[PDB]
């Protein structure tokens, strides 16, 4: 329930699914 | 909606594209 350890990895798989096309990363 | 979704349950790459620009 660590979200912000959690958070550190959607980061990274972010970066690989967008690629390109990048994103927004809002910790609401 | 990304934090709820994939830290409880694990999210494919399927729907990670949802949150890209
Ligand atoms: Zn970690």
């Amino acid at each position: 329930v660590n979200q912000h350890l959690c958070g550190s990895h959607l980061v990274e798989a972010l970066y690989l699914v967008c690629g390109e096309r990048g994103f927004f990363y809002t910790p609401k | 909606g990304i934090v709820e979704q994939c830290c409880t349950s694990i999210c494919s790459l399927y729907q990670l594209e949802n949150y890209c620009n």
